[PDB]
RNA sequence: UUAAUUUAUUAAUGCAAACACCUGCAUUAAAAAUUUCGGUUGGGGCG
RNA sequence: CCUCCGCAUAAGCCUGCGUCAGCUGACAAUUAACAGCCCAAUAUCUACAAUCAACCAACAAGUCUUAUUACCCUCACUGUCAACCCAACACAGGCAUGCUCAUAAGGAAAGGUUAAAAAAAGUAAAAGGAACUCGGCAAAUCUUACCCCGCCUGUUUACCAAAAACAUCACCUCUAGCAUCACCAGUAUUAGAGGCACCGCCUUCCUUAAAUAGGGAUGGCUCCACGAGGGUUCAGCUG
RNA sequence: GCUACCUAAGAACAGCUAAAAGAGCACACCCGUCUAUGUAGCAAAAUAGUGGGAAGAUUUAUAGGUAGAGGCGACAAACCUA
RNA sequence: GCUAAACCUAGCCCCAAACCCCACCUUACUACCAAACCUUAGCCAAACCAUUUACAUAAAGUAUAGGCGAUA
């Protein structure tokens, strides 16, 4: 979104231009995934996996920067997450191929408690914390037991 | 001939200038927020 | 061509979001936070079931799962169906034949001038006047007012020859009485919902109108059909339906066998009143079907010519114009269109008054046609009379 | 603007209120076929009719009671025009209206620009009995014009709003069921429905026992006298020229168990301040408690059927014109 | 064009009138007809005891000494309720004593409260 | 604008439907077409222009009668209310169709030219050359969009391999697969051209409405001008 | 408006770009947008 | 003595001539039957105006649900006052509907006096009768005839212009071969835009006494009717 | 909430003359021709009389829509809260 | 001698420090039914206006930019 200099002289006026990508659809494939994807690119993107030498790898190399996409974190996640948790769900049935896929992807692996929060806007890592923090209050009523048995073992030690 | 412009109607009222209708877009929701900043009494009519 | 606009049509819900397309991931949604929030993913939410079974909140689970659902489709006439062909077609669903005219054997009973009611002309054009001019504050009362009154009227009129008639003792005109009547005719299975109104019931049957030999004569009669219009057109179709006959009373009622049905035609727009044609064809339709109930009640549900036919009558009338009819069902053998035919004689258009004059019309500051009904034909009322008479 | 009284109506000691608005005096008493033909009617409302849907008990007395009355009426008037020949050429009306339009009383306005002035007291009744019969001679008197009665009309201190009574301004209307060219112009007898609203099992619920005949006694009191003063009207008396022959009338009021009869005899129609200042003349209503015409109908048996109220219903069909 | 005054149902046209209520709580529903069917389970049912006998009264004679406010706690009530039984048992499932893992299942939930005052 | 089409119902009836005006605004609410607004209210009729439509469970050609003929507010040709088997529909009535008449609906590309009996529909190519014809379609089983004003009848100027040409009223040649449907005749209410208004008031009922400012563009109506060449310039408007 | 400056935006085309739709770049239009109205002299002129 | 007034409803307003004691304060009050607040669904249904609806007359073509399955508990809630609302006002204005057609309802043009001028409104007027004047404006009274413009009924500068201007049926020209948000649920006898103007046919004298007034000796004409249009005129009428 | 236009569903139009009328006269109603008054006025456009329409392209209550280079406009540069 | 005159704190300003029961989105304040993100423009200065201008200290108003001019 700029602008520019009607013939490019700078003596002539100045208008509002943009300049948009050129978006094509086209499907990937995904190993780690297992899944075709239809997804809206550009041939940047294309040129962009084919130096990457793959979706996943595209993915998985690329930071959230220059990734700049929300369903790329996202596909990044679900990789990290299967990488991590050596998912079985992977080609099940065919623990050969499953075991070739992640070598393949084996530098990026990380921590699954880490890989559980790549991708995640703030927003949602705020519901993801209260979700995991929330518990229904546990009633007085099982403390205050635990405490008078606590106690009367005490008294009955000493 | 003029003056009597207010031809008073409370259904008109509130569908005009009523809370549901200043929440039913931003820019009537900033018009709240500005009446609550000031401090008004009444927000909305 | 389509009907139904895209932007009138239900808007097709939001994309998913792309969350839900990663197989290893459980999307974070605002489930947690019950309510919604832009910015993070759309709950898919289990179907609910606690609801739509509550009375007040109820769904009425599809038709195919209804108890009475049947793969037959049956062809029902109700109060509100209006037939394309009218006479026709009533005849060729009742499997009937037309005689112009009401019968000699009712048609006598008031011939003889003791049957005549004493200051007939007067009572009548009383009633008429009540009816359409007196009958509240409002100037100009509206059908579905005076029809209503004046048939009542009238039977009240009738029945006042208890006098000469002792036998007008065994007899009773209900409301509300609701008849159901099956039968097959070529394959098509039709059904008959009577509701209508005024069903007048007597202690006795009433005597048959025409002869062993003019029954058997009916088999040459060749039954009128009509194309390319099929007899089905106009009958609701419906897969919810009960094959019981209904004579509309519980078992032991007094006054068990149908006299008359009166059927009135009192919507006041044009549009919602039947046509003559159509509520004649509704009144064979109706006298058929009660007489089919009756003939299933006694005789049993076996398709047979009837040793003793039933008769019906029925008065269809909008108020000023009378349609009088007796059915005579003398064959539940209705499938084939060959053998005896039951056999109904109507007398159309018997119109009591031509009109009626609410306000004097006045021209120049003269009055030239005076309030009240003019063109009063006293035929119409002996006919209806000879109707009410008939079996007494 | 005028008060709306209700024939039938809810109000506690409406019966008292509308002696008051109506210058009557109530009055405690009176001054084989055919009940198989009321057993017949009752069961086929009952038992033997099929309804396709659901009858359900707030609408039970228009669906079953309704029809009832009317049968019952009907087929009664049928049956004993041989034995009443008047009964034969009488009309007989379905919820055809009855209206009545009267002054009783003056009012100084309390409040407003017309504070301080004398305003009169305009009552409206506005019935719609579900049968009545109207004839074309009237009937005979219960009892001489000028008839003095020791039992005195109560006396209403308060305002008719206090009962709960209200004022509209719509059109006032004098009306017998029929308009003034009808021949058959005076009244034979009432037959009155209690609505769902006044069910004998939701007034003992709420108040006394005594309610229910009161009801009752409002509902005749208020109907018949309505009907009696627009004959009268239609015969051209009014409160400057009063009845010089009394106008009588008779009504059966049901919830369609319970059965009450009552005469009414109109004396008056003298009933503002000016025309009843030296008026000693005064309306008369007798009536009797209500009465079970059977106890309970199970299936297909009517019992505890009590032939007295078929009778005191024949004995007024069978009231004639001299 | 009054703003400041409260908006009732005094005010509005007839519908607005008819629709807006004071605070009475619900008793039945509407029905076709505009008719009203009164549920007799939404009308408060006054529990009012027999005050035959009853010793308290309105006021207290001021002869009665001062004391000091203790406000019951959860700990006070556990302590006065439940302690004696837990060491008479301990000494020699808490359902027994009188916890119970669920409010559903009872008339009186204690949360979310289903009930009166 | 809260505007939401009244064209909403989904399901084919016979019963004339309560249609909303529009005042010639779009559903923003502003003014998209001039002229319109007020007239007589008017029912919709839902017009069949699909002529060979089988009923339900039902195939191949099929006959009608004509239940009768009627005036339709929203065409200036009049319809026909036409009932077969167990359905009854409108269609656009032909110059002669007259109520109790029958007319047939086919599908049958005959080897041989059908007797082409005014009012009945069969495919294009079961026409002789040179019949007249209404209610044309564009593709087959598409539905009548052409030919169907009052009086208005089309020509089959021509037949080869599969395709047939159409003159349609405007004089403009027209090329259809030959499988799809057409009507037979010239379609109804021929004299709706010599009707003469009379008075403004005549239009104001017929919904059409005086209307200034139609174009809304600055300075309103400016007609086409030929912009001079340089060479021309010194000629464009030579003074006197 | 045949005043000056533009075509950002639409509509057409053309060229690339993706194999109907869309992006970029040009050209022509439509629609518009921005901006200006030198000075001295001359009442019956045409400077 | 006076009133297109009055009473209700709607809408609006919100206690705003009820009581009491000193405009203020306190106290009271409008009680539901009228009115509002509705309906369990699925589907299937529903060509046939209205106009006293019967003839007659059309065109602008016109508010039109049962079956089945569920379901029985019942009259809650709210409006109810007034001399009132929109016009800054105890404003000669604005203000929907139903009835009363002069009121059974509602009101008071004069604070007292005097009887000047000027000013406003009205009534009467000798003789004359438009001589007034831009014009018969106003008033009073009945009328005649003729021109110009626009065909007509309509619309417009709310608050200086109501017209000859705008629209208008009629006619002409240009553009468009087509469907699911206008045009249009339409399709060339259609739709959109522009122009034009119904329609139809062809290509010095008179008036006065005096007359800058009036009338007459695609295009050219034809004015049927209409007009608070603009001119002229007979007769009458009149301060 | 005025006003312009439009949408939905409402309502009103006496009497006479004439007969199915953008018909005649003329109430209600709508308008605003002409004159006078008023001109800080009763009124930021009124009053009185006079006058035009008054079954229609009419008037009008209710709710909804179109928003500022925009809307709406039987084009008056008219109207869009004096 | 009337109207009036006068008054001093109610508070405020600028800094520093410190990070600060019930009802109510339907016609709000009404107990209870099947969907956000996207260049600011222009005034103004240039004596008009059209590119342009106009939303710690020191180096330094320097290098630079600029109808190479206003100015930045
Ligand atoms: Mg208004
Ligand atoms: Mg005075
Ligand atoms: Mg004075
Ligand atoms: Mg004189
Ligand atoms: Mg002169
Ligand atoms: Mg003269
Ligand atoms: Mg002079
Ligand atoms: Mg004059
Ligand atoms: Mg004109
Ligand atoms: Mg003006
Ligand atoms: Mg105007
Ligand atoms: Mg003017
Ligand atoms: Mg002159
Ligand atoms: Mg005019
Ligand atoms: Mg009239
Ligand atoms: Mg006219
Ligand atoms: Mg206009
Ligand atoms: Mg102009
Ligand atoms: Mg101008
Ligand atoms: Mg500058």
């Amino acid at each position: 979104l700029g602008q520019i200099y009607a013939n490019n002289d700078k003596l002539s006026k100045r208008l509002k231009k943009v300049w948009k990508p050129q978006l094509f659809e086209r499907e990937f494939y995904s190993e780690i995934l297992d899944k075709k994807f239809t997804v809206t690119v550009t041939m940047r993107t294309l040129d962009l996996i084919d130096e990457a030498y793959g979706l996943d790898f595209y993915i998985l190399k690329t930071p959230k920067e220059d990734l700049c996409s929300k369903f790329g974190m996202d596909l990044k996640r679900g990789m990290l997450l299967r990488l991590a948790r050596q998912d079985p769900q992977l080609h099940p049935e065919d623990p050969e191929r499953r075991a070739a896929i992640y070598d393949k992807y084996k530098e990026f692996a990380i921590p699954e408690e880490e890989a559980e929060w790549v991708g995640l806007t703030l927003e949602e890592a705020i519901e993801k914390q209260r979700l995991l923090e929330e518990k229904d209050p546990v009633p007085l009523f099982k403390i205050y037991v635990a405490e008078l048995i606590q106690q009367l073992q005490q008294q009955a030690l000493s | 001939a003029r003056g009597n412009e207010y031809q008073p109607s409370n259904i008109k009222r509130k569908n005009k200038h009523g809370w549901v209708r200043r929440l039913s877009t931003p820019a009537g929701v900033q018009v709240i927020l500005r009446r609550m900043l000031k401090g008004r009494k009444s927000l909305s009519h | 061509y389509e009907w139904g606009v895209r932007s009138t049509r239900k808007s097709e819900p939001p994309p998913l979001d792309r969350v839900y397309e990663i197989p290893g991931l459980e999307p974070i949604t605002f489930a947690g936070k019950m309510h919604f929030v832009p910015w993070l993913a759309r709950p898919i939410f289990p179907p609910w079931d606690r609801g739509y079974k509550d009375p007040r909140f109820y769904r009425s689970p599809p038709l195919h799962e209804h108890p009475l659902y049947k793969d037959q489709a049956c062809y029902i006439f109700h109060h509100r169906c209006r037939l394309l062909e009218g006479v026709k077609q009533a005849l060729w669903l009742t499997k009937t034949k037309l005689i112009e005219g009401l019968p000699e054997k009712v048609l006598s009973l008031v011939d003889d001038p003791r049957n005549h009611i004493e200051n007939q002309d007067e009572c009548v054009l009383n009633v008429i006047s009540h009816a359409r001019l007196w009958q509240t504050t409002e100037e100009i009362p509206k059908r579905e007012t005076y029809c209503p009154v004046i048939v009542d009227n009238l039977i009240q009129l009738c029945k006042s020859q208890i006098l000469k008639h002792p036998s007008l003792a065994r007899r009773i005109c209900v409301q509300n009485s609701t008849f159901s009547a099956t039968w097959n005719r070529e394959s098509l299975l039709l059904q008959v919902r009577g509701s209508g109104g005024a069903r007048l019931s007597t202690k006795d049957p009433l005597p048959t109108i025409a002869s062993r030999e003019e029954i058997e004569a009916t088999k040459n009669h060749v039954l009128e059909t009509f194309y390319p219009i099929s007899p089905i057109i106009d009958l609701h179709e419906c897969n919810i339906y009960d094959v019981k006959n209904d004579t509309g009373f519980q078992e032991g009622y007094p006054y068990p066998y149908p006299h008359t049905l009166y059927l009135l035609d009192k919507a006041n727009l044009r549009p919602h009143r039947l046509q003559p044609d159509q509520l004649r064809a509704k009144m064979i339709l109706f006298a058929f079907g009660s007489a089919l109930a009756q003939a299933r009640l006694l005789y049993g549900n076996d398709a047979k010519v009837l040793e003793q036919p039933v008769v019906v009558q029925s008065v269809g009338t909008d108020g000023r114009v009378f349609h009088f009819l007796v059915f005579q069902l003398n064959t539940t053998d209705l499938d084939c269109n060959e053998g005896v035919k039951n056999l109904a004689w109507v007398d159309s258009d018997q119109l009591l008054y031509q009109h009626f004059w609410c306000l004097p019309v006045i021209k120049k500051r003269v009055v030239v046609e005076p309030v009240g009904p003019v063109g009063f034909k006293p035929e119409t009322f002996r006919k209806f009379l000879a109707l009410y008479l008939h079996g007494a | 603007m005028k008060y709306m009284v209700y024939p039938q109506t809810f109000a506690l000691n409406a019966d008292r209120w509308y002696q008051y608005f109506t210058k009557t005096v109530f009055l405690s008493g009176l001054p084989a076929a055919l009940r198989a033909v009321a057993c017949d009617c009752l069961l086929q409302e009952h038992f033997y009719l099929r309804r396709r849907r659901r009858v359900h008990r707030y609408e039970e007395s228009e669906v079953i009671s309704l029809p009832f009355l009317d049968q019952l009426v009907s087929t009664l008037v049928g049956l004993l025009s041989p034995h009443n020949p008047a009964l034969a050429a009488a009309a007989l009306d379905y919820r055809c209206p009855v209206h009545f339009y009267w002054v009783r009383g003056e009012e100084i306005i309390p409040r407003g620009h017309r504070r301080g002035r004398i305003d009169d007291l305009r009552y409206q009744i506005d019935d719609k009995p579900n049968n009545q019969i109207r004839i074309s001679k009237q009937l005979a008197e219960f009892v001489p014009l000028d008839y003095s009665v020791p039992i005195e009309i109560p006396t209403i201190k308060c305002k008719p709003d206090k009962l709960p009574l209200f004022k509209r301004q719509y059109e006032n209307h004098i009306f017998v069921g029929s308009k003034t060219a009808d021949p058959c112009c005076y009244g034979h007898t009432q037959f009155h429905l209690l609505p769902d609203k006044l069910r004998r099992e939701r007034l003992l619920r709420q108040n006394c026992a005594d309610q229910i005949e009161v009801v009752f006694r409002a509902n005749a009191i208020a109907s018949l006298f309505a009907w009696t003063g627009a004959q009268a009207m239609y015969q051209g008396f009014w409160s400057e020229a009063d009845v010089t022959r009394p106008f009588v009338s008779q009504a059966v009021i049901t919830d369609g168990k319970y059965f009450s009869f009552f005469c009414y005899q109109l004396n008056t129609l003298a009933l503002t301040t000016q025309a009843d200042q030296n008026n000693p003349r005064k309306n008369i209503c007798w009536g009797t408690q209500s009465k079970p015409l059977y106890e309970t109908i199970e299936d297909n048996d009517v019992k505890g059927f009590n032939d007295d109220v078929l009778l005191q219903i024949v004995h007024f069909l069978l009231n004639r014109p001299k | 064009a009054d703003r400041m005054s409260k908006w009732t149902s005094k005010r509005g046209p007839r519908s607005f009138r008819g629709r807006k209520g004071r605070g009475a709580k619900g008793i039945g529903f509407l029905t076709s007809g505009w008719r009203f069917v009164q549920i007799k389970e939404m009308v408060p049912e006054f529990v009012v005891p027999d005050l035959t006998g009853f010793k308290l009264k309105p006021y207290v004679s001021y002869l009665a000494p001062e004391s000091e406010e203790t406000p019951l706690t959860a700990a006070q009530l556990f302590s006065e309720a439940v302690a004696p039984a837990i060491e008479k048992d301990f000494k020699d499932n808490l359902e027994k004593y009188g916890f119970e893992p669920t409010q559903e299942g009872k008339l009186f939930q204690l949360y979310p409260r289903n009930f009166l005052r | 604008a809260n505007f939401v089409s009244w064209k909403s119902r989904t399901k084919y009836t016979i019963t004339p439907v309560k249609m909303r005006k529009s005042g010639g605004r779009d559903h923003t609410g502003r003014i998209r077409v001039h002229g319109i607004g007020g007239g007589h209210k008017q029912r919709y009729r839902m017009i069949d222009f699909l002529r060979f439509r089988p009923e339900e469970t039902k195939s191949g050609p099929f006959e009608e009668k004509v239940i009768q003929v009627r005036y339709d507010p929203c065409r200036s040709a009049d319809i026909a209310l036409v009932a077969g088997g167990s359905r009854k529909r409108w269609i656009i009535a032909t110059e002669n169709m007259q109520a109790g008449d029958t007319i047939l609906n086919s599908n049958h590309i005959g080897r041989m030219a059908v007797a082409a009996r005014e009012g009945d529909a069969h495919p294009l190519g079961a026409l002789p050359v040179g019949t007249l014809i209404n209610n044309v379609e564009s593709e087959p089983g598409r539905g009548a969009q052409y030919i169907r004003a009052a009086g208005t009848c089309g020509v089959l100027l021509r037949k080869v391999n599969g395709t047939a040409i159409i003159q349609l009223p405007s004089k403009r040649q027209m090329q259809v697969l030959e499988t799809c449907v057409a009507t037979v005749g010239r379609v109804s209410n021929v004299d709706h051209n010599k009707r003469v208004i009379g008075k403004a008031g005549r239009n104001r009922w017929l919904g059409k409405r005086p209307n200034s400012g139609r174009w809304h563009r600055k300075g309103g109506w400016a007609g086409r001008k030929i912009r001079p060449l340089p060479p021309m310039k010194s000629y464009v408007k030579l003074p006197s």
